[PDB]
């Protein structure tokens, strides 16, 4: 039925800076008075800053406000600290005496802006007991970094990999605003004992950085 | 009223 | 004031999911509760509204397969929904969603994963620091937890003491269908030789807790 529009769907901007999303009904919202806005961060649950279109709640910080009237809304951060990093959904109550519906806008990714970190890479071989099983896992580690875009590729003796590593990214932190990032190479024991040299090469701009390890060297 | 229906 | 969920978990495709919320210091009756639910990686979803005046209505999406009710004298309000697919794996929520009032009250959320799978508990590995580090005075250290079925796991890191430089990643699928994640902490090398390391793994899916020292070497 009723519809909400958010725009942007994503943002980045810098620590500081003032940001607004607009949020857009498809009908009047019930009494032009039922509007929040709520916050997710990651694997958290949805947290409330606004009701009522621009009351801000006891809980969350000033830099918080809202703004609208009848179909357009608006929320307003103030000056942006890294903690903002979250997607932020408006939602809309509405109906008459004999309906009554919610509705949420698809949400906005706000995403910080910050300085270039390169990350700290750390390899790890597998663990004897999961040779023991049959499986071997190296695993690279890409610490704190910014920006996200990076490119890993794995090594073994000195043959480049394909199809068998996966990777995981963190969402940005919520202090320092970097990402972490894990590439997982998954060999069955018969293969990791076959070769000796494990490396992960890690390139971002003009920069290219490998850690790597000889089986069996402690 | 708070809320509708 | 709380809102404690109940009835989530693993669902067969086709099956139903029946949802209770308990509201613990105050009459379900009292405020009107929503049902919302989110996808992994997705969006809010209202499911429906059961105002307070003890009406329910429903988006035209959930209309089909979706009754929602309450019991006053349970303190409850309840979700059922039948017919599921692998397109109704959400996390579910009940909420008064607070759009115009002060009053704004949210359960914590439960998982509901819909899959002819079985459960499977994870196993648990080291990924353990060198004894001498080689990062500037930082070593890395963590868990690999591989091979469970369904979410979530959660990793802690000696029981809640240690949660700075710590990252748990997203679980990735694996082509066995199979969870797998990491949970890594960045600490001071100096401290390898004083201080234990252990992280807490909980599957509660399986009801499967696994504790591991991660040592140097």
């Amino acid at each position: 039925d009723i519809q909400m529009t958010q725009s942007p769907s994503s943002l980045s901007a810098s620590v500081g800076d003032r940001v607004t999303i607009t949020c857009r009904a498809s009908q009047s919202v019930w009494r032009n008075k039922n509007v929040a806005w709520y916050q997710q961060k990651p694997g958290k649950a949805p947290k409330r800053l606004i009701y009522a279109i621009a009351s801000l709640y006891s809980g969350v910080p000033s830099r918080f406000s809202g703004s609208g009237s009848g179909t357009d809304f608006t929320l307003t951060i103030s000056s942006l600290q890294p903690e903002d990093f979250a997607t932020y959904y408006c939602v809309g109550h509405y109906g008459s005496e004999n309906d009554a519906y919610y509705a949420f806008g698809q949400g906005t990714k706000v995403e910080i802006k910050r300085t270039v970190a390169a990350p700290s890479v750390f390899i790890f071989p597998p663990s004897d007991e999961q040779l023991k099983s049959g499986t071997a896992s190296v695993v690279c580690l890409l610490n704190n970094f910014y920006p996200r875009e990076a490119k890993v590729s794995w090594y073994v003796d000195n043959a480049l990999q394909s199809g068998n590593s996966q990777e995981s990214v963190t969402e940005q932190d919520s202090k320092d605003s970097t990402y972490s990032l894990s590439s997982t190479l998954t060999l069955s024991k018969a293969d990791y004992e076959k070769h000796k040299v494990y490396a992960c090469e890690v390139t971002q701009g003009t920069t290219s950085v490998t850690k790597s390890f000889n089986r069996g060297e402690c | 009223a708070g809320x509708a229906g | 004031v709380q809102l404690v969920e109940s009835g989530g978990g693993l669902v067969q495709p086709g099956g139903s999911l029946r949802l209770s919320c308990t509201a613990s210091g105050f009459s379900i009756d009292s405020y009107g509760f929503s049902w919302v639910r989110q996808a992994p990686g997705k969006g809010l979803e209202h499911i429906g509204y059961l105002t307070a005046g003890g009406r329910a209505f429903y988006a035209s999406w959930a209309k089909s397969r979706s009754t929602i009710t309450r019991n006053t004298n349970e303190n409850t309000v309840t979700l059922k929904m039948n017919s599921l697919r692998a397109e109704d794996t959400a996390v579910y929520y009940c909420a008064k969603l607070g759009s115009g009032n002060p009053v704004a009250i949210w359960g914590q959320g439960t998982l509901v994963t819909v899959s002819s799978a079985s459960t499977k508990g994870p196993s648990v590995f080291p990924l353990a620091p060198s004894s001498k580090s080689t990062s500037g005075g930082t070593a890395a250290l963590g868990c690999l937890v591989k091979d469970y079925f369904p979410e979530p796991v959660t990793v802690s890191w000696n029981s809640g003491a240690l949660t700075s430089g710590v990252h748990t990643f997203p679980a990735v699928l694996q082509s066995s269908g199979l969870y797998s994640l990491s949970s890594v902490v960045t600490v001071p090398s100096s401290s390898l030789g004083t201080q234990t390391y252990i992280c807490n793994v909980n599957h509660k899916p399986s009801n499967t807790k696994v504790d591991k020292k991660v040592e140097p070497k």
